[PDB]
């Protein structure tokens, strides 16, 4: 199945459609779609390409034709900042779920406010180094991370970027850990991070 | 109304072989198909099979099948999932659910199959680590702390295994501007995550941080303190 | 511009999720011609 678009991101309150896809592998009544927030088990929003199941919001809306489909959201609210799937049936044998379009509704925009972290006593004493480089307060996560000391040390094979975390405070956050040994700690005289956000 | 209940998480090797449990109850088992759904982390679901109950007969992704295996038992109101030749890939969610409603109870009438009813997600971890306890390290900013430094205060946990690590701040006392980054696999084949207190030390709540870590598989306990 | 044609002005086409939408027909674009003496 293809789904789009990848990420669905408009303000609250608006109409927003997202769209599902196929080739002629599938048959056209058997179209449904689904809630999941994070860690949860999915929620059957939609079946029968367009019938919502009891006790979901007369503000969603599914409709298409051939191979064709989409599901509408209208009024929206942030319980519907989850990931959505589409599913159809593979016309007899077998079940297929769409990608699961992340609807990053809008919630602010912001640059990264931006904190770094040299090696400690503790962590160095253990015979390790990892340097810690911290972005917060930013909307979209628009966010990209380079190590430096102080010219560049972001082609080491030990540093890492982890996913980005949303929050209360209506943004996005990450973290970039640069794990080393000892001796780097011994020969770079200076560490430094450098951020690029907003495009 | 309609419950599906699964087993708990299960962490096992490469080669290896597991089982995974799924209880029904408010409704009458006999009547409905019971599948079974991966979901690695971060990506998006995928079926893997599915069994009647009322015979045992079973249908499969080809893309599972050989590895996977479906089962029912009717005398504990149970379906079951076996997963052979484990791998890293492995690790994941495997959902049970209904792509089914003989009635669709609570939800509608037609049931056009459509993944109506799921079970809680049983987690599968597999990696080459066995059962290992975190370090935890403290983190200030810039060459040596600093007065307004205090205002970003953190650990970075590093090399547990399994899930989960548990993390609180100053005995479970400070929740003001804690924040956690998400636990990332390292290529040691075991776990880390990071932490912070995001305000200065203008209190007596924030003149002293303590990172309070907890790893229930080894029983370990950490009160790391930050300065 | 009138796609399908309803009458007393009004047309109707398929168009931005796409719909069926109801207008009244433009005839053209707007111009004021430059003319002086």
């Amino acid at each position: 199945l293809t789904q789009s678009p990848g990420t669905l991101s408009l303000s609250p309150g608006e109409r927003a459609t997202l769209s599902c896809r196929a080739s002629q592998s599938v048959s056209s009544s058997y179209l449904a779609w689904y809630q999941q927030k994070p860690g949860q088990a999915p929620r059957l929003l939609i079946y029968g390409a367009s019938s919502r199941a009891t006790g979901i919001p007369d503000r969603f809306s599914g409709s298409g034709s051939g191979t064709d489909f989409t599901l509408t959201i209208s009024r929206l609210e942030p319980e519907d900042f989850a990931v959505y799937y589409c599913q159809q049936y593979g016309s007899s044998p077998t079940w297929t779920f769409g990608q699961g379009t992340k609807v990053e509704i809008k919630r602010t925009v912001a640059a990264p406010s931006v904190f770094i972290f040299p090696p400690s006593d503790e962590q160095l004493k253990s015979g390790t180094a990892s340097v810690v480089c911290l972005l917060n307060n930013f909307y979209p996560r628009e966010a990209k991370v380079q190590w430096k000391v102080d010219n560049a040390l972001q082609s080491g094979n030990s540093q890492e970027s982890v996913t980005e975390q949303d929050s209360k405070d209506s943004t996005y956050s990450l973290s970039s850990t640069l794990t080393l040994s000892k001796a780097d700690y011994e020969k770079h005289k200076v560490y430094a991070c450098e951020v690029t956000h907003q495009g | 109304e309609v419950q599906l209940v699964e087993s708990g998480a299960e962490v096992k090797k490469p080669g290896a072989t597991v089982k995974i449990s799924c209880k029904v109850s408010g409704y009458t088992f006999t009547d409905y198909y019971m599948h079974w759904v991966q979901q690695a982390p971060g990506k998006g679901l995928e079926w893997m099979g599915l069994v009647d109950p009322e015979d045992g007969e079973t249908i499969y992704a080809e893309k599972f099948q050989g590895r996977v295996t479906i089962t029912a038992d009717t005398s504990t109101d149970t379906a079951y999932m076996e997963l052979s030749s484990l791998r890293s890939e492995d690790t994941a969610v495997y959902y049970c659910a209904t792509s089914s409603g003989p009635s669709r109870l609570c939800g509608g009438g037609s049931c056009y199959h459509s993944f109506d009813y799921w079970g809680q997600g049983t987690l599968v971890t597999v990696s080459s680590a066995s059962t290992k306890g975190p370090s935890v390290f403290p983190l200030a900013p810039s060459s040596k702390s600093t007065s307004g430094g205090t205002a970003a205060l953190g650990c970075l946990v590093k090399d547990y295994f399994p899930e989960p690590v548990t993390v609180s701040w100053n005995s479970g006392a400070l929740t003001s501007g804690v924040h956690t980054f998400p636990a990332v696999l390292q290529s040691s084949g075991l776990y880390s995550l990071s932490s912070v207190v995001t305000v200065p030390s203008s209190s007596l709540g924030t003149q002293t941080y303590i990172c309070n870590v907890n790893h229930k598989p080894s029983n370990t306990k950490v009160d790391k303190k930050v300065e | 511009e009138c796609d399908i044609p309803i009458g007393a002005g009004i047309c109707a086409s398929y168009q931005t999720s796409q719909s069926i939408i109801a207008y009244t027909m433009s005839l053209g674009a707007e111009n004021s011609v430059a003319y002086s003496n």
